[PDB]
């Protein structure tokens, strides 16, 4: 079986484990305590929020993206709408946030040759 | 140690009006004084002196770390965490033990976010700062729910 938990620890990591108990990979250094891991629709990317007063964007593989919102308290739910780019932050402040992410086209055509940028991280 | 004449002077100095030149000298004169009733456990003067030196100086880090020391003492969870929070901040973060206390009041007040925070910034501080994880950290987040 072909199963991922990502794995939101209060020692400050990420881990991601196999359902056979074995980790892939190595853990994801954090300078914040974590409070909510999530994904989005089909599972390709990560939200992170917590004792950062702010939530993220992060690779499947836990790389970090960039910044979804900067809040006044402790992310305590990053959730994301079911089949949309709109993610939805509760904060301990009662502040509730509900942003629309949008991706930019990163790309460049000379001729024949079209590369574009697949995955956020990969150059096509 | 001769403590009494100590006391008798800053007696007689604190009659006198505070002045443009010699204000610092009077601000070490008002804390020597509010040490002493401390230590005496004249709370009420001590206060009274502490909040003078405030209004003459708003960043006096030593004043306020006394004021919550008193406020600590009547169980004034909530002023106790409001000055040791000021003179937190004022002192840039440089005193472990500032922090130990104010984290403690943020969760003797039930503000348990707020204490995490405090000893987040400790440790970040001091990683080898001991009693901050069992005694705090420990209890603030096993209170969370």
């Amino acid at each position: 079986r072909n199963d991922i938990l990502a794995v939101a620890d209060w020692g400050q990591k990420v881990s991601f484990y196999q359902l056979s108990g074995k980790q892939i990979g190595k853990d994801r250094a954090l300078n914040f305590d974590p409070c909510c891991i999530s994904y989005f629709t089909k599972g390709e990317y990560i939200l992170l929020g917590g004792s950062d007063k702010q939530v993220s964007l992060f690779t499947k593989d836990g790389v970090r993206l960039g910044t979804v919102g900067e809040q006044n308290s402790w992310v305590w739910t990053c959730q994301a709408k079911p089949d949309s780019n709109y993610v939805v932050v509760g904060c301990q402040d009662g502040t509730i946030s509900f942003y629309q992410l949008i991706f930019s086209t990163v790309h460049g055509l000379y001729k024949d040759r079209y590369a574009y940028r697949d995955s956020m991280t990969d150059v096509i | 140690k001769q403590t009494p004449r100590a006391r008798n002077q800053l007696k007689r100095i604190a009659k006198m009006n505070w002045n443009a030149i010699d204000a610092e000298e009077f601000e070490k004169s008002w804390l020597l004084l509010a040490d002493i009733y401390i230590q005496s456990a004249k709370y009420d003067m001590a206060e009274d002196l502490l909040k003078r030196c405030l209004r003459h100086n708003r960043s006096c880090c030593k004043a306020y770390e006394y004021m919550g020391y008193i406020m600590e003492k009547e169980q004034a969870y909530t002023d106790a965490a409001l000055n040791y929070e000021m003179a937190w901040k004022y002192s840039n973060r440089t005193n472990p033990a500032v922090g130990y206390k104010l984290a403690f009041n943020y969760l003797k007040a039930k503000r348990y976010v707020d204490s995490i925070d405090i000893c987040h910034q400790v440790l970040e501080a001091h990683p080898t700062y001991p009693k901050i994880r069992k005694d705090i950290l420990d209890k603030a987040r096993a209170s969370l729910r």
